[PDB]
């Protein structure tokens, strides 16, 4: 055989990490991605763009580091090292929001690399690739999030920034913004998780409540042996606690199983769905008879009505600090405030 | 009247709500955590003004 | 218009609660 | 079960404490020094305490030119 | 810069002791898949 | 006509019809009240 | 509440296209030997 | 049975059926073409192409008749304002009735096939089995696609043999269906050289003809018929699913971004154009040209086009509206009917004031006013205990410069803060709120349409592209593993190579 | 099956299959033009994104 | 001519091929040393 | 006779030795003063 | 070999991490990052 | 036309309830076993 | 235990063809008077 | 709408016109 395939060899050796083909794609780029993340979040400054401290070096904390988004004027340059923008220059480079791109890109093709090895190593061990599949949803979420969203926008400043307050900012911006938790796309997404959180603990605690007795001892996962023919555990009693204690339950495996990788992926799929919407600014944000309503008669009043005041308040004490490229002053007088507060 | 300032709050679907917007509003802050049974109230009209409906639910 | 058709929906899914418990596939063990 | 080494054997050996007593140590004397020599400052340039602003001057440094904003950054530097 | 120079011998000092405790067995490893 | 040989039946048992009408139903309720907006 | 004239018939065919087509799968289904 | 969700695979193996079901699938759409383009010439007001386009009116596939040179209804009219002209055959309405036709034509063929399924020329000759030999049929087809690609660009575009297709200068206020003679040096490369785009499908087109020469000519290399399982038709829809979600992001980006190939007067503005104050700036040049000529304020201002006014306007703008808002943007801010002329704010003192605008992402915005260096002047308080900015206090007034309301000045508070808060959108214009029912919230354009279907349906298709690939590199297992699975083979260590049984140790 | 005038017509284009090239044949040549392809798609790309900028070529509804 | 933004295009260019360059002659040189045994 | 250097090292020390240095540096940082 | 018991090097190790938290947790309320 | 906003929806279903009754009946009769 | 009253159902294409016809021609109809 | 609605259930009585004539139950000598 060839050099292709002695190379190919050497690449599905069977070793404590498992290289592949795809490994030429993925190590580099997820060591990159991470230890980007890990080097901005250490030492380097969001002063530049945000003006924002964001590392260790300055002061934050574990929840308060992050690697920023670069600053509006930005665009969605790729703001390469040695683009037009640094130059060539590194610490220019950091200074403009250079580890924002080279996080985003170099993890976007490192999660390409993740779902080339799941089917790489499900083809080389003979099982269907299942898993690869619902790793698109992962995939769905990360790039409407961080690429389409902030390729709508006006640039790469908008995108979320990475880190745990960050976030939680970028959270709140699309609350205030996009009244996002009115989006239909999101409802479905919060029901995907939060169904496949359930079915998880369900599942889990089911087959550890209906194990046969296997062994004699009181701590029963030894009673297991992974060749075995049996079922661990009585499909059949936990068919029938389930039909009598909620009305249903499953009695095929095969649908158990299934069911479990489709809920929580189809639900990031659908939130994937709204995310690319709201990068045109394409929100589910009101409902015109409410506003209709509303507007004609001052005594009507709705939760939804209510939410709106808080987004109205979020947006105008956020904005000043939160997008300072546009110089925003507002005076004291036009802030929205309730009484007293 | 959720925040007890008589300035009462639309829940249902016949009072111009949808699925989305509707609620089962919560009871009066002028109740506070004070028990709210129907029987406590001198009317149905008044219990429902005040949230008892919440509180039962 | 819409309160009907809002209670409609509703008034489905709990007609499917029923069906789907008390008429269902009944489990076989085969 | 694939040939290497196992972890265990490995880090309870005499052989691997003697060189790692060395290595380990000097890696986090080295990251230390990156930090109090203040180089760690001038590879990324990031602001000391001393260096966020102009001793009067109320007005972020915030880069609003894509092109030329590595000489924005430099004049802002040159304020300092 | 000096500051290279201190921050960098620590870690290169570290790499000397390593290999010279390890060469009688580097080597040994080299020759055999060779 | 000779008969097509790549026919086959086609097969909905009664808990895929129940699993499919609450789909339809629930995303109904979820999606109606944008419809009416 | 001035809602949107087309939701009705929206909301209608949403329903019942995909409902009927299931109910016609699974009557025939149930029809076979 | 078959469940619900694999029907269509009856068709794998039934190359004449397969067919049938792709002419069919052809009928819908081009049924689906004619039929939207009637529904469009059944609502569309031809009237005013200057404050009511096509793309003020929910158009979406009048826009791509016209990029590429159908202008004119059979009625008289053309989309540039024109009166009697007369297209010839090619109007609006023939395209619409062509599609009809083409339609009930390949409904017809689908018949015959799904019919007449039972060929010869489906069958392998040596083994009397179904059997499509793909690749030579990609050669062919990608030999057919290189002739039109080039086709299209040699003689349609260029009007060597066809209308040309839509240009325009840089505010989009004279576009016209134009010959354009390619572009051969880098700024070919430009998306907004139209040139470019003539350039692209002639040298495209060649390689096209090139490459499908080859691929007829040259059978697969063996390495790469196994690998990408080239006897198996799911490969070529795993492969053709990828290139069309490629397809579709970039025509959602170019959407989005603007080029040669998506103009303004079609689909309207982009959101950069607000972004960055385009038009807002060349209005600013043409009053200042004015004003060094000699102009007076009133004519300076009487001198900008009320289409370029209004440009600088942001319900124009496609990241304004609402995924459940539907329909024109006339169903929000209404039928635009003229220009009011520039609103100038001045206060007790005399300072020019400007109207702090209103960025896409606000539903709301307050109303602040700034003289010349950006310093807070005026605004609409919230509080009024503490107020020290209110129009009241600072005796703001506001004229108007050009359009309906040219030469007048108002005093009155309650009116100047009206007109403030029109300014947060930029050039203010009068609205036929009646006709439409109009409701006063933002729509987007065909633009902003356009670019949501297309990022969503691209998304979706990596999920088909990802399922049918699986499919086809996984065939053998599509039912479940082998039942006498070696369990040293998912084993550490008693193979050297992962999945190879001739590595055992 | 059924032979028809335009079925006889086609049939030798639709006769090869499986036909295959002995061992890599011209793999190494298409990966050549992957290659390139890459590239152009690279330049068009930062063309279009102001990372790559030429001479006379303005990327703006200005030219 | 050949602006900075097309000399740097060309830097990243080369820049990439040396990576990928040292990287598959790399794994190819170690492929050929340790061979599968059969 | 087990070897020593197998992709297994290269990936734990690609981790490992950036890891001490970095905590080191962030160790430093505890005692920089405003 | 195994020269060195396991149980100590986990204990060694852990006692290590502890300590540089216990650091980084000092540092909240002391130099840059204390709000002071 | 100022036409019965009721009128569209009356219309679809009555077209779609028999309709999708027959078509119910007519394909659950060629399912039968023949 | 299972009824013994059970009947199978049938409606053969003719049949439904007719149906059809009586409901779109009833349809075409009777919408003019429903839009009114 | 009206319009849509009358032209839609008169293609629908022409598309059944299609089927019943050629897709028709073929009248068969037994
Ligand atoms: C599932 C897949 C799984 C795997 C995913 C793997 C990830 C691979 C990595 C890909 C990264 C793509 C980067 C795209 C960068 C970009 O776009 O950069 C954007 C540039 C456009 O530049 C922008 O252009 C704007 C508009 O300018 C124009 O208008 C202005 C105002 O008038 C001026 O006139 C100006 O001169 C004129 O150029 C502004 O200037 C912005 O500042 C500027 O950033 O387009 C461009 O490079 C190219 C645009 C055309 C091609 C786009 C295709 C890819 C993107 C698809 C998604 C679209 C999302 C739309 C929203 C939904
Ligand atoms: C396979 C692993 C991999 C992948 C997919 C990427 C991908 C990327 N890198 Mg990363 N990187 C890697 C490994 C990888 N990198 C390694 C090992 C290092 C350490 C050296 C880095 C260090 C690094 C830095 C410092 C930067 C990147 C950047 C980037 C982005 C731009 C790259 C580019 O434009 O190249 C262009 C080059 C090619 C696409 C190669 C083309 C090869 C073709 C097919 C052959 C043609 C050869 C050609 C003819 C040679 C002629 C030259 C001559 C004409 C002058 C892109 C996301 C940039 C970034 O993220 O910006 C935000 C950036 O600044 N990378
Ligand atoms: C590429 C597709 C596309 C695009 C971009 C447009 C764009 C446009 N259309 Mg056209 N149209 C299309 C296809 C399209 N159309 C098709 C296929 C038809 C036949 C139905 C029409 C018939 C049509 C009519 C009759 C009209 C338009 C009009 C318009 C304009 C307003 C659009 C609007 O309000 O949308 C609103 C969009 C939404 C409310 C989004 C709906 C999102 C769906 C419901 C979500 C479904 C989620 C699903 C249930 C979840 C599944 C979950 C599961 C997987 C678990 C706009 C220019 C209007 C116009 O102004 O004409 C002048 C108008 O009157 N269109
Ligand atoms: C060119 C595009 C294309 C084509 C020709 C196919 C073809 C096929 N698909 Mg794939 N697929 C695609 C794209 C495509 N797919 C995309 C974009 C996705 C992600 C959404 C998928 C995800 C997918 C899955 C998960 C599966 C298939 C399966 C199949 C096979 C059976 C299909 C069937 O019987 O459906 C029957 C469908 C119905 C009876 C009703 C579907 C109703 C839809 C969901 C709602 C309304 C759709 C509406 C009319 C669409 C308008 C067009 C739209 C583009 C605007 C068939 C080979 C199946 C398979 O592999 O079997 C072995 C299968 O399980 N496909
Ligand atoms: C068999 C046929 C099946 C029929 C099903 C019936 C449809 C049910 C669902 C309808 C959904 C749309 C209802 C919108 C409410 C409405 O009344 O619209 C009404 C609008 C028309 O808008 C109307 O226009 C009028 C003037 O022309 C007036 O302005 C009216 O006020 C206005 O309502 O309908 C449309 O525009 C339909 C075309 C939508 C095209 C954009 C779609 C792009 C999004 C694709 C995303 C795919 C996501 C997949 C996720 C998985
Ligand atoms: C082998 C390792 C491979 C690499 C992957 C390791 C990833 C770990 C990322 C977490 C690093 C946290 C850190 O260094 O905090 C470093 C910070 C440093 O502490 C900060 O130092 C500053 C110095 O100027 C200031 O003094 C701040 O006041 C002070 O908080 O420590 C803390 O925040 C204390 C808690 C940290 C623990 C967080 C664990 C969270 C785990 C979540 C799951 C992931
Ligand atoms: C954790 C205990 C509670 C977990 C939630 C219960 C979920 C539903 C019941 C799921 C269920 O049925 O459990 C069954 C499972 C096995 O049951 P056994 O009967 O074999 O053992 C429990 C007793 O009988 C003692 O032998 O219980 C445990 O493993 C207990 C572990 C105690 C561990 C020490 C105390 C807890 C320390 C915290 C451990 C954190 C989790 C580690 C993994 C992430
Ligand atoms: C960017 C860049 C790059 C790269 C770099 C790298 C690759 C790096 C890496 C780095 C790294 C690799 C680092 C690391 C670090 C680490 C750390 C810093 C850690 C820490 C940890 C901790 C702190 C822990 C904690 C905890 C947890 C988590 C849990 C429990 C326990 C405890 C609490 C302890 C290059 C040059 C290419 C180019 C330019 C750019
Ligand atoms: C037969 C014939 C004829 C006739 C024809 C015709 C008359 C046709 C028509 C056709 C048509 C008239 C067609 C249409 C189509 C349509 C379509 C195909 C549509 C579809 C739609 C869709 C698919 C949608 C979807 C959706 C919805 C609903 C909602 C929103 C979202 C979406 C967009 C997804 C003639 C005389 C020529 C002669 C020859 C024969
Ligand atoms: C308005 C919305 C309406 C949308 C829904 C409309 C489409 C519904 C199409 C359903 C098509 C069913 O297709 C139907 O398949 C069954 C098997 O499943 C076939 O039945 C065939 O197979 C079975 C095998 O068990 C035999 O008993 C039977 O004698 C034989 O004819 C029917 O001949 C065919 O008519
Ligand atoms: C909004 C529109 C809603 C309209 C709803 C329409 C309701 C239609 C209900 C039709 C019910 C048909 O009822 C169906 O009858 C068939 C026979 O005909 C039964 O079928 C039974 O008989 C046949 C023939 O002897 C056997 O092949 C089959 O095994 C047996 O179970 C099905 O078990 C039953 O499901
Ligand atoms: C990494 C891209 C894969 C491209 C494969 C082209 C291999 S080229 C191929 O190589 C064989 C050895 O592998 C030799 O037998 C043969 O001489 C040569 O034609
Ligand atoms: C199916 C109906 C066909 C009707 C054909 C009417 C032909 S009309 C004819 O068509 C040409 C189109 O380019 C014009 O150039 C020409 O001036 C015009 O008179
Ligand atoms: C009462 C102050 C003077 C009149 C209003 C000044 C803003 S202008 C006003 O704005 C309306 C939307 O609110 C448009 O519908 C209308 O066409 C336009 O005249
Ligand atoms: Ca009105
Ligand atoms: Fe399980
Ligand atoms: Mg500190």
């Amino acid at each position: 055989r060839g050099w292709f395939d002695i190379l190919d060899d050497w690449l599905k050796r069977d070793r404590f990490v498992f290289v592949g083909w795809s490994g030429i794609l993925l190590f580099p780029c997820a060591y990159l991605a991470l230890g980007g993340w890990l080097t901005g979040t250490t030492f380097v400054t969001s002063w530049y763009t945000h003006g924002l401290a964001s590392s260790y070096l300055e002061g934050c904390n574990f929840l308060t580091v992050a690697v920023s988004t670069p600053a509006n004027s930005m665009g969605h340059s790729l703001l390469l090292l040695w683009g037009p923008e640094a130059q060539g220059d590194f610490t220019r480079w950091c200074q403009l929001g250079g580890l924002w791109t080279f996080i985003a890109l170099h993890g976007a093709f490192g999660l390409i690399g993740f779902m080339l090895r799941q089917f790489e190593i499900a083809r080389l061990v003979g099982v269907r690739p299942y898993n690869a599949i619902a790793f698109s949803a992962p995939i769905a979420v990360f790039v409407s999030v961080f690429l389409i969203y902030p390729l709508g926008q006006s640039s790469w400043f908008f995108a979320p920034s990475f880190g745990v307050a960050a976030i939680f900012r970028f959270l709140l911006f699309f609350q205030g913004f996009h009244n996002w938790t009115l989006n239909p796309f999101h409802m479905m997404g919060v029901a995907g998780v939060l169904g496949g959180a359930l079915l998880c603990a369900i599942h889990g605690a089911t087959v550890e409540n209906t194990l046969f007795q296997d062994g004699e001892g009181a701590s029963t996962f030894r009673a297991f042996n992974p060749t075995q023919a049996e079922e661990t555990y009585s499909m059949v009693t936990a068919n029938r606690f389930w039909s009598q204690i909620f009305g249903i339950a499953f009695s095929n495996k095969r649908w158990l199983h299934f069911f479990m990788l489709f809920v929580p992926v189809t639900g990031l799929w659908m939130s994937a769905i709204g995310v690319v919407g709201l990068a045109l600014n394409l929100r589910s944000y009101d409902f015109i008879s409410q506003e209709i309503r509303a507007a004609e008669d001052p005594e009507f009043e709705t939760f939804y009505t209510k939410n709106l005041l808080l987004n109205e308040g979020i947006r105008a004490w956020m904005a000043p600090q939160d997008q300072p490229h546009e110089n925003f002053v507002f005076p004291e007088e036009v802030l929205p405030r309730g009484n007293a507060l | 009247d959720i925040d007890g300032i008589r300035e009462p709050v639309s829940g249902s679907l016949l009072y111009g709500n949808n699925i989305i917007t509707g609620a089962v509003v919560p009871s009066s802050n002028a109740i506070g955590l004070h028990f709210y049974p129907i029987w406590e109230a001198a009317s149905l009209d008044e219990w429902l003004y005040n949230g008892g409906p919440y509180q039962l639910i | 218009m819409e309160t009907i058709t809002y209670v409609f929906i509703f008034a489905c899914i709990i007609a499917l609660f029923f069906f789907a418990i008390f008429f269902r596939e009944p489990p076989r063990i085969t | 079960t694939t040939g290497e080494r196992p972890f265990s054997d490995i880090i309870t050996s005499v052989r691997y404490w003697v060189i790692h007593s060395i290595t380990i140590p000097a890696l986090f004397i080295a990251g230390w020094l990156f930090v109090s020599t203040g180089l760690a400052y001038d590879v990324f340039g990031t602001p000391r305490p001393d260096s966020y602003y102009a001793q009067e001057q109320r007005s972020i440094p915030l880069v609003t030119d894509r092109f030329e904003a590595k000489q924005q950054v430099e004049t802002f530097l040159e304020q300092l | 810069d000096w500051r290279v120079l201190v921050v960098l011998l620590p870690v290169l000092l570290a790499a000397g002791w390593a290999v010279r405790n390890i060469l009688p067995y580097a080597v040994k490893q080299v020759q055999k898949l060779l | 006509m000779e008969p097509n040989p790549n026919r086959q039946p086609v097969e909905l048992n009664r808990t895929s019809l129940y699993l499919g009408l609450l789909l339809i139903l629930v995303l109904a309720l979820l999606f109606s009240s944008y419809f009416f907006n | 509440m001035e809602v949107n004239q087309l939701g009705l018939i929206a909301t209608a065919l949403f329903v019942l296209v995909p409902s009927v087509f299931l109910i016609i799968l699974y009557v025939q289904t149930e029809s076979q030997q | 049975g078959l469940p619900w969700y694999r029907v269509h695979t009856v068709l794998i193996n039934d190359p004449g059926r397969l067919i049938a079901a792709h002419l069919m699938h052809t009928a819908l759409v081009a049924g689906w073409a004619g039929s939207m383009a009637l529904y469009e010439l059944a609502t569309f007001d031809p009237s005013d192409p200057v404050l009511n386009p096509m793309w003020r009116q929910g158009m979406f596939v009048l826009p791509f008749m016209a990029r590429l040179g159908v202008t004119g209804s059979w009625s008289g009219w053309s989309i540039t304002g024109e009166t009697g002209i007369d297209p010839g055959f090619w109007s609006f309405e023939g395209v619409a009735l062509a599609h009809i036709v083409l339609s009930g034509l390949l409904f017809l063929a689908a018949c015959w096939h799904w019919v007449y399924w039972d060929l010869e020329l489906f069958r392998d000759p040596r083994t009397g089995e179904p059997a499509l030999d793909l690749p030579k049929m990609f050669g062919i087809h990608l030999f057919l696609a290189g002739l039109l690609c080039f086709g299209f660009g040699a003689f349609h575009l260029t009007g060597l043999f066809g209308p040309g297709m839509w240009v325009s200068d840089p505010y989009g206020l004279t576009g016209s269906v134009q010959p354009v003679a390619p572009e051969w040096g880098p700024d070919g490369f430009n998306p907004y050289n139209p040139g470019g785009v003539v350039a692209h499908h002639i040298a495209a087109g060649i390689v096209g003809i090139i490459a499908g020469l080859f691929h007829i000519l040259v059978r697969p290399p063996q390495r790469l018929y196994k690998a990408l399982r080239m006897g198996n038709i799911e490969t070529v829809l795993s492969s053709s699913i990828a290139a069309v979600f490629f397809a579709a992001f970039v025509v959602a980006g170019t959407m989005w971004y603007g080029s040669a190939t998506t103009p303004i007067e079609l689909f309207g503005p982009t959101r950069y154009q607000w972004d960055s104050s385009y038009f807002q700036q060349e209005i600013n040049r043409r009053v200042q040209a004015s004003l060094a000529s000699g102009a007076t304020l009133e004519e300076a201002w009487s001198a900008i086009p009320e289409k370029l006014a209004f440009y600088d306007y942001i319900g124009n703008n496609p990241a304004k509206g609402g995924l459940f808002r539907t329909g024109p943007m006339n169903k929000g801010d209404g039928i635009a009917q003229a220009w009011k002329g520039h609103a100038v704010f001045r206060n007790k003192e005399g300072e020019e004031l400007f109207v702090r605008r209103m960025p896409a992402f606000f539903e709301s915005f307050p109303v602040i006013l700034t003289d010349k260096n950006g310093v807070v002047k005026a605004d609409i308080p919230f509080r009024r205990a503490e107020s020290k900015y209110s129009f009241e206090q600072q005796g703001v007034t506001v004229s108007f410069y050009g359009g309906e309301l040219n030469g007048q000045t108002f005093t009155d508070p309650p009116t100047v803060k009206s007109y403030a808060r029109k300014a947060i959108f930029g050039e203010i214009f009068e609205f036929d709120t009646e006709t439409l029912n109009s409701d006063g919230i933002f729509r987007t354009s065909p633009r902003g349409w356009f670019t949501f279907a297309h990022a969503v349906f691209a998304l979706l298709f990596f999920f088909g592209h990802i399922w049918h690939g699986a499919r086809t590199l996984f065939r053998d297992v599509f039912s479940g593993i082998d039942p006498e699975l070696s369990p040293e083979q998912v084993e550490w260590g008693f193979y050297q190579k992962v999945g190879d049984v001739t590595t055992r140790k | 099956a059924r032979r028809t005038w335009l079925g006889d017509i086609l049939r030798p284009l639709n006769s090869e299959y499986g036909k295959v090239a002995p061992g890599w044949g011209t793999t190494p040549l298409m990966a050549v033009f992957m290659g390139l392809f890459l590239v152009f798609l690279l330049i068009i790309l930062e063309i279009y994104n102001s990372t790559l900028i030429l001479d006379g070529v303005n990327v703006s509804w200005k030219a | 001519t050949i602006t900075p933004s097309l000399k740097g295009f060309f830097i990243g260019l080369l820049s990439g091929a040396v990576v990928l360059g040292l990287t598959f002659a790399v794994l190819i040189a170690i492929s050929q040393i340790d061979k599968v045994q059969r | 006779s087990y070897p020593i250097f197998t992709v297994r090292w290269v990936a734990v020390h690609t981790l490992a030795v950036p890891t001490i240095f970095f905590l080191g540096a962030i160790a430093a940082m505890q005692f920089i003063q405003r | 070999g195994g020269r060195i018991p396991l149980w100590i090097v986990a204990t060694v190790a852990g006692m290590g991490v502890i300590v540089i938290v216990g650091l980084f947790f000092y540092g909240a309320y002391a130099g840059l990052g204390s709000s002071l």
